RNA sequence: GUCCGAUUUUUUCGUACUGGAUUUCCAACGGGGCCUUUCCUUCUGGCUAACCUUGAGUCCUUGUGGCUCUUGGCGAACCA
């Protein structure tokens, strides 16, 4: 019934509505691209500006689609980039917070370890750099009173995201309000 | 240290840096799954079933590779025991204790050790009733063990 | 130490180890204090005026007077490559 | 078996100062630890302290400065009321003129300087000077 | 000794340590595929298997178990990973 | 600004007391609120959407019940 309008949920705004038919241009690739594309739309863009002459595109996919747009990351994101100069691209799966449970915010049956603010925010480090796994963490407090949490990126294919490192700080920043600094193996 | 020997080893496994991965596996969780429950309905406990998968079928874990530790998998799938695996092997090991007790009476060491077993079997059982999977009542009975171990 | 009317009170202000931050007692006749001489255009060695650690009793009885003050000169400038942080 | 792991901590920080050294190590990683640390920073009586994650629950290491001498944990956490932060800090700090004596109250872990000036109190967790 | 980098200890020591007792455990262990000269079959194994591992078929044997690191029967081949 | 012993001891020289709202002029500190996925949970009051609903009306490259007004039900959200 519709290419465009249809590959996204609710209807602002326009910037993803750009981004909506950059998609249809891959889905003109019946075999592979038209495939396993048209199973996955999001739900939300947020522009942010990073430190450089650019500015990064923050696009908030569900929760149990977040599967599949893992398997065309690679891909898919290139090729974004390709008809996006001056924009670095990153998938986030929006997931649900709950709030740590109260003598007044009580919520009755639980609440599972995954609706978790910490837990949350450390899945969004996960997604801000999809490919390439952490091999660890620190986080530094430093001698007047705040936190600046180190991670530290495979050494495999970081080729993906060694320049989107400069700019995967301000998107977690603006998200949260921790800071973030990466660094790599020696 | 021990619970029961005076000795302060530390030979443990140890278990890596890494709720994903391996980079080189490539099988899928649906498959691994269908192996185990291919061993345990051929009769094989969790401790042996990953000793296999960790040996011959290159799989490191389990709660990797399908985001679910082995004896969950069993149970879901009805392949889960009577009584656990630790009181199981602890309550077998007693048994045969006894039985050999049984014909040499003298061995006082003998007897120190039975002591020693079935007091681990019943902090264990203890704890199993304590998180409802055994019956409220239940407890090791000597006389009736060696019926529970077949 | 101030007082009422923020006057230095306090007979005198001791001398702080240079390597663990650590009082040098009046009575610390094992803390030394090393000169060492800054050295102009070439070779010839400023009189007068020197480069200066101190280390207390506790560091040197420990043998510790040599690996710590070597981290001093090399941080000081006054050495290349000796001392190294990650061991 | 580990019982206070707040006192273990205190404890390597304590022994590490008194030989001379700059760094320790933390094995295990609480978070009362941390905010006792910061705590203990926020006079700087420690320097910069770093968590290490294993995936597990954790160790630190700390920075030391000098000028610490005594890090020191009570347990059991007794209650202090309020009128008693007084006779603690009589009995187990130095001088009127400084030391603190960190607590737990529920607005939050604190040193007793500040509780005083908050208003609250609750259990004690040691105390730095 | 007393001042270091013990967020940065060294490759050569921290190789030399237990394995608990680097800066974050880890296994020293391995995994090899291995094959026999006369099958085309990748058998893939464990550093320290506890079981005489053998091809899907061929009765053959891959390696027999030890006090530690398993013992890969005679004549095979291994690549590490 | 003046009680009051006014201090090294010279003249128009300096050691406890009170007044102070708001300056953006630095500092510390403390109380109360919000926003950031976060006032939840119970109840009641308010303002009513949407929702089928009776009755009068149109539109459709399709009975599509889409749109409007009309009858009385039922009260998401929202505020307190
Ligand atoms: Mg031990
Ligand atoms: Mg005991
Ligand atoms: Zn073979």
């Amino acid at each position: 019934s519709a290419p465009q309008a249809k590959i996204l949920s609710q209807a602002p705004t326009e910037l993803e509505l750009q981004v909506a038919q950059a998609f249809v241009e891959l889905e003109n690739s019946s075999p592979e691209l038209k495939a396993e594309l048209r199973p996955l739309q999001f739900k939300s863009i947020r522009e942010i500006d990073v430190a450089g002459g650019k500015k990064a595109l923050a696009i908030f996919v569900p929760v149990p689609s977040l599967a599949g747009f893992h398997k065309v990351q690679t891909k898919l994101t290139r090729e974004l980039e390709k008809k996006f100069q001056d924009r670095h691209v990153i998938f986030l799966a929006e997931r649900r917070i709950l709030p740590k449970p109260s003598r007044t915010s009580r919520q009755v049956q639980k609440r599972p370890r995954s609706r978790t603010l910490t837990a949350v925010h450390d899945k969004i480090l996960e997604d801000l750099v999809f490919p390439t796994e952490i091999v660890g963490k620190r986080v530094r407090y430093l001698v007047g009173g705040n936190k600046i949490q180190k991670v530290l990126l495979d050494s495999k294919d970081v080729q993906q995201i060694d320049y989107k490192l400069e700019s995967f700080q301000a998107v977690y920043n603006k998200l949260t309000g921790k800071q973030i600094v990466f660094e790599i193996p020696s | 240290g021990r619970m029961h020997s005076a000795g302060k080893g530390i030979s443990s496994s140890a278990i890596p840096y890494s709720r994903n991965a391996p980079a080189w596996f490539k099988l899928s969780s649906e498959s691994v799954i269908e192996q185990i429950v291919k061993y345990a309905r051929k009769g094989l406990t969790p401790s042996q079933i990953g000793v296999l998968l960790r040996d011959a079928h290159g799989v490191t874990q389990a709660r990797v590779i399908t985001g679910n530790k082995i004896m969950r998998i069993l149970k879901s799938n009805g392949l889960a025991p009577e009584i656990p695996e630790d009181l199981y092997y602890l309550i077998k090991k007693a048994v045969s204790v006894r039985k050999h007790l049984e014909r040499n009476r003298k061995d006082k060491d003998a007897k120190f050790r039975l002591i020693l077993i079935e007091s681990r079997i019943h902090r264990l059982a203890r704890y199993y009733r304590t998180v409802a999977v055994l019956p409220p009542n239940w407890k090791y009975e000597s006389a009736t063990a060696s019926a529970l171990v077949n | 130490m101030e007082n009422d009317k923020g006057q230095l009170v306090e007979l005198y202000v001791p001398r702080k180890c240079s390597a663990t931050n650590r009082i040098i007692k009046a009575d610390d006749h094992a803390s030394v204090q090393i000169n060492v001489a800054k050295v102009d255009e070439e070779g010839r060695a400023i009189p007068g005026e020197y480069v200066t650690y101190a280390l207390s009793g506790y560091v040197r009885s420990r043998g510790e007077s040599d690996d710590s003050l070597n981290r001093l000169a090399q941080n000081d400038g006054l050495l290349k490559n000796v001392w190294s942080y990650s061991r | 078996t580990r019982s206070s792991v707040l006192a273990d901590a205190l404890n390597a920080i304590n022994n590490a100062e008194k030989t001379g050294k700059r760094q320790v190590l933390i094995r295990p990683s609480s978070k009362v630890i941390i905010k006792f640390l910061q705590v203990m920073q926020k006079h700087g009586y420690i320097g910069e302290f770093e968590y290490i994650d294993d995936h597990r629950s954790g160790k630190i290491v700390v920075q030391l400065n000098g000028r610490l001498n005594k890090c020191g944990v009570i347990s059991p956490r007794f209650n202090v009321k309020i009128g008693d932060i007084e006779k603690w800090t009589a009995n187990l700090l130095p001088a009127r003129q400084f030391g603190y004596v960190i607590l737990t109250t529920s607005a939050g872990i604190m040193d007793h300087e500040e509780a005083r000036r908050k208003h609250v109190s609750g259990k004690i967790l040691g105390f730095v000077y | 000794v007393l001042v270091q980098d013990l967020l940065h200890p060294t490759a050569a020591s921290e190789a030399r340590k237990h394995k608990l007792k680097t800066l974050v455990q880890g296994p020293r262990s391995y995994f090899l595929d291995v094959k026999c000269p006369g099958c085309l079959n990748i058998t893939t194994v464990f550093s320290h298997a506890q079981t005489a591992v053998t091809c899907e078929s061929c009765s053959t044997i891959l390696c027999t178990p030890t006090g530690g690191k398993a013992k890969l029967s005679e004549g095979t081949s291994f690549r590490r990973k």
